[PDB]
C-alpha cells in the first residue's frame, strides 16, 4: 500500500512516535510503500495515486494550508495525525494573540533580539494563516489519531487496520478506567483547588480528588495515563472523546459541579474562579483550535 | 535561472535552499530559508510558569526532555528553589538518555544515507530503508541504541515523547530499585553499540574523504559548548567561548546569556542570525553542540569517549572547523552519554528519596539553560508575584548554527557551481549534506 | 439599523414560567431575546453558552430558580458555580463580562423578568455587537 506523511504546524513528536516502534517499524515498511515522507527520504513533491496519508501538525502559515490541499488531492485517505492536526495543538495558544504579536515578540522585542531596522521576515517565507486551525477546518479528513504524540502501538493498529480493509476505532471512555488511581465509590468531591506545585501529592489516590486539576475525565483513554502514574495530573493532551465537542468547556463544567459538592448550598462560589488565575491555560492546553470561541478577541 | 531545494529532507522541521543565477549564467545568491513559526515566546505569556514544562516540550519532538529540562531548570529558578541532589542526578540520566537516542537518530536515520551513498543518482536508495536492504545490522544496531535512549527517557521522564517528571523543586517520581537494576544491565550494550557506531562513522567519513566531500561547507568561526570545571558537561556548568584559534574568550554562567549573545533578523528567514554580541555579526560569528562542544571542552567526563577524543584531537587538531566532522564528534558524544547512563544509574543516590524541595518565594526572573543534542538551549522566563508568565526569550540551539549554514550552503554552491548546468542532483545534496551535518532541527530553531 | 441577538436559557420550573408570566401580564420589553426551555438551570453548562457566542449571541442570557428554591432541590447551585467560572473565561476569551447575565427569577416574577430583559438589551445595545462571528468568518 502507498503511504505518504507530511507534517504542518506541528513539532514533529508524531512522526518520531512513528519511529518509536522501533524493531516494528521495519516490519512495517515491508508491508507497505513509503511514497513521500520529507524526516526519511529526499522525494521532493508528493507523488498521485497515494492511498492512505499520515499529516501531523495543524494548520499555521499559507504553505501548510497549499500542502493539505496538494495532499488531500493526491490521497485517497487523509489521517490527522496526533492531536495538533486533529485539535490544533499546544501552538494553538497563539490564537490568544494577534499574529502581529507573536512575530514581534519573536523578531523585535525578546531581549537577545538586535532589529533596529524592526523588520519581520517577509521574503521567501509564509505568512501566517489568522488563527492556527484543525486540518479538518481546511480539507475533508477521513481518519483521526488523537494524542500528543499518539502511542506508537496506537498509531500501527491504525494503518494495519486500513491495510486489511477495516474501519480503524479509537478508544471511547475518557482516561479514569486507564488510570491506576483509586476513585471513591462515593463520587468525586474537591474541597480547594491546587496549583501542581502546592502540596504533596498522595501517590494512590485520584488527583482530582486531592485538588489537583486533572484533564482526565475530561480526555479520550488510549495513553495508559502514564502522567498520573508518573505522579502529575493529566494534562488532556489526547484530546475529549467523541461526544465532546468543547473539552475545556466539559471540563470546567464537572469541575464547578464537584468543587464544594458536600458543602454544596454553602460553598462560595467565587472561590474556584479566582484560584485559577490562568484559565484558558488550564483548560485548552492542547485543543484551543477546535474549541467553540477558539480565540481571544482582540 | 532560479533554483530552489524544498523542502530540505532528512532534517527536523521546514526549511529551503534557493540557488540563484544572473542573466549571463553565473551564481549570484545562494541563501538557506526556515519557512516556519509558532510563537512559543510570546504565547506562553499569561500561562503559569508551572506549565513551561509540558508546553515547551511541544517546541520539538526530537529534543522535547532537553525543553522540558531547560524549562524545569528556569522554573526552579522563579521560586527560589535549589533542588535535591537525587532529582538532578534523575534529570541529568533522563537527558543522556535522550542524547542518546538524538544522536544515534541524526547519525543512522538522517545523515548515514549521505555518506553511504553520496554519489548516486538513486533517491529511493538514499535513506534508513537503503541502507538496511545493503546493511541490516547497522539500522538494528541504530534502533536498539534508539530503543535504550527512549527506555531511559520513558522510566525516568513518564513518557519516551514530552516527559513529565521534572516539576517545581525536583521530581514527581522516584527511580525504583528495580528499574535502576534493570536500566544498569541494558547500559553496558548501550556504551557497546555507541563504541561500534565510532567505527562506522571513521569508515564512512573515509568514503566521504575519499570523494572530495569533507570540506564541504568549510568556514573558520567561534565555538560555543558548556564546561564543567572545563570538562565537556550537557547538564551542568558555565557557557565556553573559544575563538577560531582556541583561545577562551568567554566563561559564563547561563543566567548572563543576554550581554554575550545577540540575534540578528533578516527578510529572506524565519530563523534568526545569533552572534557574540561585542564581536558583531562579521567578526562574531559561532557554531554549537557536537564539534563546538569537543572545541571548548578540555577533555570527555567519560573514559571510553575520552580516548577517541585525544585520538581525534592528534589528527584534525583543535578548534576543527571542518562541517562534516560534527558527524564524528557526535558519535563522540552518543558514546559519552551511553558511558554517563551507567555512571549516573551506578550512582547509589539516583534511588533515593528525597526526590523534591518544598517552593520557595516567587523570585521574578528564571533562566533555565542545558546542552541541547543540537546546541546551547537556554529557557529564560519573566513572572509576576503569581507566578504567570510575563515575558519570556528562547535561544534555541540550531539557530546558533543558523548563519553557519547560510554561510556553508553558500561555499558549497561556491565550490561545485558555475552555471545552472553544474546544479546536478549530487550537487544540490551537496548542499543538504552541510545542512545535515549541524543536525538542525527547525521547529526547534524557530519555536 | 443593528439589533442585539440575545439568546436565553429558562427553567421551566420558574423562570420560563415568569416569562409567561410576562406575557399574561402584557409586560412589554425589548424583541432581541429568544428564550430556550430547560427543566433546571442545572442543564446549563459552559458548552451551551459558549456555543451561543460562536453562533453570533451579542448577549447571553440563563434564568433559574431563586437560591434554595430550585424545583430539583440544587441544581442552580452547580449552575452558580459554573457561571462564575464562565465570566472569567470569558473575559480571558476577550468577551466582555457583561454579555452573559445570569439571574434568579420565579414562576411569577413577570415584572422583574420585564425589567431584568430592559436592563439586559440595554447593556447589550451599549456595549455594540460582538465581533467573535465576523473574526471567525475570516
Ligand atoms: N536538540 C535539540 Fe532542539 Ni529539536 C534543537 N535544535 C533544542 O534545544
Ligand atoms: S501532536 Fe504533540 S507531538 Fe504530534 S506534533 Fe502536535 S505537538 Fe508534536
Ligand atoms: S487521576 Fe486524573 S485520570 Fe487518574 S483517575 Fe483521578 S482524574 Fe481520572
Ligand atoms: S495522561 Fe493525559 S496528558 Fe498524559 S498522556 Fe495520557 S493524555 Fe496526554
Ligand atoms: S428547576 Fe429552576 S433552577 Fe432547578
Ligand atoms: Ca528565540
Ligand atoms: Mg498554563
Amino acid at each position: 500500500v502507498k503511504i505518504a506523511t507530511t507534517w504542518l504546524g506541528g513539532c514533529s513528536g508524531c512522526h518520531i512516535s512513528l519511529l518509536d516502534l522501533h524493531e516494528e517499524l521495519l516490519n512495517l515498511l515491508e508491508n507497505v510503500e513509503l511514497v513521500h515522507c520529507p524526516v526519511l527520504m529526499d522525494v521532493k513533491e508528493i507523488p498521485d495515486e497515494v492511498e492512505v496519508a499520515l499529516i501531523e501538525g495543524g494548520i499555521r502559515n499559507e504553505e501548510n494550508l497549499e500542502i493539505a490541499k496538494e495532499m488531500r488531492e493526491r490521497a485517497k485517505i487523509v489521517i490527522a495525525f496526533g492531536t495538533c492536526a486533529a485539535f490544533g495543538g499546544v501552538p494553538g495558544l497563539g490564537n490568544l494573540y494577534s499574529n502581529d504579536e507573536l512575530l514581534d515578540k519573536a523578531y523585535k522585542t525578546t531581549i537577545t533580539t538586535k532589529n533596529d531596522d524592526g523588520i519581520i521576515p517577509n521574503e521567501e517565507v509564509p505568512e501566517l494563516v489568522s488563527r492556527v486551525k484543525p486540518l479538518s477546518e481546511v480539507i475533508e479528513v477521513d481518519y483521526f489519531i488523537p494524542g500528543c504524540p499518539p502511542n506508537p502501538e496506537m498509531i500501527a493498529e491504525v494503518v494495519k487496520a486500513l491495510l486489511e480493509g477495516k474501519e480503524p476505532e479509537l478508544p471511547k471512555k475518557n482516561l479514569c478506567e486507564e488510570c491506576a488511581r483509586k476513585k471513591s465509590e462515593e463520587g468525586v468531591a474537591i474541597e480547594t483547588i491546587k496549583r501542581n506545585y502546592e502540596g504533596n501529592p498522595d501517590p494512590e489516590k485520584c488527583l482530582l480528588e486531592q485538588g489537583y486539576i486533572c484533564l482526565g475525565i475530561a480526555t479520550r483513554e488510549g495513553c495508559g495515563a502514564p502522567c498520573p502514574s508518573s505522579g502529575v495530573p493529566c494534562s488532556g493532551c489526547s484530546g475529549p472523546t467523541d461526544a465532546v465537542v468543547d473539552q475545556g468547556a466539559k471540563m470546567i463544567s464537572a469541575l464547578c459541579s464537584d468543587f464544594g459538592i458536600d458543602n454544596d448550598r454553602d460553598v462560595d462560589p467565587m472561590i474556584l474562579p479566582k484560584s485559577i488565575k490562568d484559565k484558558i491555560g488550564s483548560f485548552y492546553k492542547f485543543t484551543l483550535p477546535s474549541a467553540f470561541v477558539p480565540i481571544r478577541l482582540k | 535561472v532560479k533554483l530552489s531545494v524544498e523542502p530540505v529532507t532528512r532534517v527536523e522541521g521546514h526549511g529551503k535552499i534557493s540557488v540563484s543565477f544572473d542573466d549571463s549564467g553565473n551564481l549570484d545568491k545562494v541563501r538557506f530559508h526556515v519557512v516556519e513559526v509558532r510563537g512559543f515566546e510570546k504565547f506562553l505569556e499569561g500561562r503559569y510558569v508551572e506549565d513551561a514544562p509540558i508546553y515547551t516540550p511541544r517546541i520539538c519532538g526530537i529534543c522535547q526532555v532537553a525543553h522540558h529540562l531547560a524549562s524545569a531548570k528556569a522554573v526552579d529558578n522563579v521560586f527560589g528553589v535549589k533542588i535535591p541532589e537525587t532529582a538532578e542526578l534523575l534529570r541529568n540520566l533522563m537527558h543522556q538518555g535522550a542524547t542518546v537516542h538524538s544522536h544515534a537518530l541524526h547519525f543512522y536515520m538522517l545523515a548515514a544515507p549521505d555518506l553511504m551513498f553520496p554519489t548516486t543518482d538513486d533517491v529511493l536508495k538514499r535513506n534508513l530503508m537503503g541502507i538496511a536492504k545493503e546493511h541490516p545490522e547497522i539500522i538494528k544496531d541504530a534502533i536498539e541504541l534508539r530503543k535504550a535512549g527512549q527506555n531511559v527517557v520513558r522510566v525516568v521522564g513518564g513518557r519516551a515523547i514530552h516527559p513529565v517528571t521534572a516539576v517545581v523543586g525536583g521530581q514527581s517520581k522516584s527511580l525504583k530499585e528495580e528499574e535502576r537494576d534493570e536500566l544498569l544491565k541494558l547500559s553496558e550494550r548501550t556504551i557497546e553499540l555507541s563504541e561500534k557506531s565510532i567505527e562506522v562513522g571513521k569508515k564512512l567519513l573515509e568514503n566521504i574523504k575519499d570523494e572530495d566531500l569533507l570540506d564541504i561547507g568549510y568556514f573558520e568561526s567561534a565555538h560555543m559548548g558548556m564546561v564543567n570545571n572545563g570538562v565537556h558537561d550537557l547538564y551542568d556548568g558555565k557557557l565556553r567561548v573559544v575563538n577560531s584559534e582556541g583561545k577562551v574568550e568567554y566563561e559564563f554562567d547561563p543566567s548572563e546569556y543576554m550581554n554575550y549573545i545577540a540575534e540578528g533578523v533578516k527578510p529572506y528567514s524565519y530563523l534568526k542570525f545569533p552572534y557574540l554580541k561585542d564581536k558583531g555579526e562579521e567578526d562574531g560569528i559561532y557554531r554549537v553542540n557536537t564539534l563546538s562542544r569537543l572545541n571548548v571542552s578540555d577533555k570527555m567526563a567519560t573514559p571510553l569517549a575520552q580516548k577517541y577524543y585525544d585520538e581525534f584531537v592528534k589528527e584534525f587538531g583543535k578548534p576543527c572547523h571542518h562541517p562534516m566532522l560534527f558527524h564524528y564528534a557526535r558519535l563522540i558524544e552518543l558514546l559519552s552519554s551511553a558511558e554517563m547512563v551507567k555512571e549516573l544509574l551506578e550512582n547509589d543516590k539516583i534511588v533515593g528519596e528525597d526526590i523534591r524541595a518544598e517552593p520557595e518565594e516567587v523570585v521574578g526572573d528564571g533562566v533555565g539553560c542545558v546542552e541541547a543534542p543540537r546546541g546551547t538551549l537556554i529557557h529564560h522566563f519573566k513572572t509576576d508575584d503569581d507566578g504567570i508568565i510575563t515575558d519570556t526569550n528562547l535561544v534555541v540551539a540550531t539557530v546558533q548554527n543558523n548563519p553557519a549554514m547560510d554561510i556553508g550552503v553558500r561555499k558549497v554552491a561556491e565550490k561545485y557551481i558555475k552555471a545552472p548546468e553544474d546544479a546536478t542532483p549530487q550537487v544540490l545534496n551537496y548542499m543538504e549534506m552541510l545542512i545535515r551535518a549541524y543536525d538542525p532541527c527547525l521547529s526547534c530553531a524557530t519555536h | 439599523e443593528w439589533e442585539p441577538k440575545i439568546i436565553g436559557f429558562c427553567c421551566n420550573w420558574c423562570t420560563y414560567g415568569g416569562a409567561d408570566t410576562a406575557g399574561v401580564g402584557r409586560m412589554q420589553y425589548p424583541p432581541s431575546i429568544r428564550i430556550i426551555r430547560v427543566m433546571c438551570s442545572g442543564r446549563i453548562e459552559p458548552s451551551l453558552i459558549l456555543k451561543a457566542f460562536k453562533e453570533g449571541a451579542d448577549g447571553v442570557f440563563v434564568g433559574g430558580c431563586h437560591l434554595g428554591d430550585c424545583h430539583y432541590d440544587s441544581g442552580n447551585y452547580k449552575w452558580q458555580r459554573r457561571v462564575m467560572m464562565l465570566y472569567e473565561l470569558l473575559e480571558e476569551l476577550g468577551i466582555e463580562k457583561e454579555r452573559l447575565n445570569h439571574e434568579w427569577i420565579s414562576a411569577s416574577e413577570g415584572e422583574k423578568f420585564q425589567n431584568t430583559m430592559k436592563d439586559f438589551y440595554n447593556k447589550i445595545e451599549a456595549l455594540g455587537p460582538c465581533k467573535l462571528k465576523e473574526e471567525l468568518d475570516k
